[PDB]
């Protein structure tokens, strides 16, 4: 290119950020959300109640953790589904969080921890 | 037998003619370290995936805790390719009435300066191969007019090394720099295999060779031995090698494990800046040396190369989609008998896997 | 001046035919690279009809 490097972008996050989860016949830890307005929803996003991402200040109320890739061009999962789907109970997560601008951790761990969701170690 | 001078009556002799050919450089070219390889479409991807690795940490038994590691990271990348077009005429008014230089009274025909365009048309594809293989190896595909195709370090990421030997100051450690420069391909090549450090090519300029060899701690060392090398280093020859493209023999000097490759290929462009191939971007202090290192082919094995060279097709009516060529070399005649018409294409891009390897050398202090 | 009979014998007459791009027709070509002299112009006197 003019700028001397072209980078085609990087592989988006795998699910594999479940480690443990109380498995249940219909899922217990999942929840699905409506995908809002045109948002790039990506694996280990914090969202809220509504389904938006959480953001600097709305720690606190900090829902589930995506787990899913949606694309808001196609209104798609990258599994071709029509929802986003969460991890809002008890679950081991890895520590592998894409947290938005200016939102500290603790206070979005934390809250996580209040409803039973743990995270572990990574290397 | 041609015309003498002062008189059109009597006559003089025409013994021959002297000719003056450009020296041509292609030391990089024979190394044979750019294996060929042929391309269909106009740009190649690649995958680069990698992992990393990470020490326990003692978690105690009855809270049973544990540790977990992250996944790999895949990217891709993409490379654009340098087309290069070189046109050339022939026409009946620099073939009729001129003479044929070295002849007394014979006339130049189509033959002759059809093969010499070519051959001239030939000798610059091949210095402007050798060029861009020099800029490849220093890191930065930089074109002859300067414009960027492909910087190797911004695309995989990486920083440039470069190595200060200060051979100026008597005190310094030539043994310490070495080994940093042999244990940084080693570190650095994280190709999965065990690397041999020792195994790369030092090419250096002349400045920068004269100094190492003048050095006092080499030449002290070498001159208190009693083995063939060192009489021949210090009394002797020290052109072993060579089949450069001027010199039939390049200077090298064996200090540790490693050899000193004096390269001293430079070529002109249209504007007449001269561009010395072993040189950094930037530094021209006169007195200072560069050089640059980068791994031997049997380094990290014939399976893992680093060094490629790709080739697509030309844009025309019948090669499209096709394997790229070398060198491609069209005949086109003029209409109402006018002349001939000359092309020649090539659609290259040297570069390198793993542009960490290629480490740059210095001869002042930083 | 043309490709192929350049430094070639000249002739009285030089007659070309180039086809037109597309079979639009045939163009024609007449050349002549020609000089007379004589080699004793002394020989060549001019006479009149009308006194000095």
């Amino acid at each position: 290119a003019y700028q001397g490097f072209t980078k085609l972008g990087e592989r988006e996050p795998l699910n594999d950020i479940i480690l443990w989860e109380e498995i249940t016949p219909t899922g217990h830890s999942r929840k699905e959300y409506a995908p809002v307005a045109s948002t790039e929803y990506r694996v280990g996003e914090v969202l809220k109640a509504d389904g938006s991402k959480v953001a600097a200040g709305q720690e606190a109320q900090a829902d589930s953790v995506c787990i899913v890739n949606f694309y808001a061009d196609l209104q798609l999962s990258y599994h071709g589904q029509l929802k986003v789907v969460g991890i809002y109970r008890d679950a081991e997560l890895k520590d592998l969080l894409k947290l938005e601008s200016g939102v500290d951790a603790a206070a979005v761990k934390s809250a996580l921890k209040a409803k039973g969701i743990d995270f572990v170690p990574t290397g | 037998l041609t015309n003498s001078e002062k008189s059109r009556f009597f006559l003089a002799d025409l013994t021959g003619e002297v000719q003056s050919i450009p020296n041509t450089y292609g030391y990089i070219s024979g190394l044979g370290l750019f294996r060929s390889a042929p391309q269909t479409q106009t740009t190649f991807l690649m995958d680069l995936t990698d992992w990393d690795i990470s020490l326990l940490d003692a978690v105690d038994r009855t809270s049973r805790k544990a540790e977990t590691s992250a996944p790999e990271r895949v990217r891709q990348i993409s490379f654009p390719m340098m087309y290069f077009k070189e046109v050339e005429s022939i026409t009946p008014d620099e073939i009729q009435g001129v003479r044929q230089p070295g002849t007394a009274n014979e006339l130049t025909t189509e033959a002759v300066v059809r093969a010499k365009k070519l051959m001239k048309i030939r000798t610059k594809f091949d210095i402007t191969r050798e060029f861009l293989f020099m800029q490849a190896l220093k890191g930065k595909v930089i074109d002859a007019n300067g414009v960027l195709y492909a910087d190797l370090y911004k695309q995989f990421d990486v920083t440039k090394k470069t190595i200060y030997f200060d051979l100026d100051n008597p005190n310094s450690d030539i043994d310490a720099h070495i080994e940093d420069l042999r244990m940084h391909m080693e570190d650095e090549a994280k190709t999965g295999t065990v690397i041999n450090g020792e195994e790369i090519h030092i090419v250096v300029d002349r400045t920068f060779f004269s100094k190492l060899i003048k050095h006092p701690k080499i030449r002290d060392a070498y001159l208190a031995q009693q083995t063939p090398l060192a009489w021949q280093q210090i009394t002797g020859s020290l052109r072993t090698g060579g089949t450069d493209g001027v010199q039939a023999h390049m200077n090298r000097f064996y200090y540790g494990g490693v050899v000193f490759v004096q390269y001293n290929g430079k070529f002109k462009d249209k504007r007449g800046k001269t561009h010395t191939l072993v040189s950094i971007d930037g530094v021209s202090d006169t007195n200072v040396g560069v050089g640059h290192a980068f791994p031997n082919v049997a380094m990290l094995g014939e399976a893992n190369n680093i060094f490629e060279v790709a080739y697509a097709p030309c844009p025309k009516m019948g090669y499209a989609n096709t394997l790229g060529q070398e060198l491609y070399v069209f005949e086109y005649e003029k209409d109402r008998d006018e002349g001939i018409d000359f092309e020649a294409h090539s659609y290259m891009l040297p570069y390198c896997t793993r542009p960490q390897l290629l480490v740059d050398v210095r001869s002042d202090a930083e």
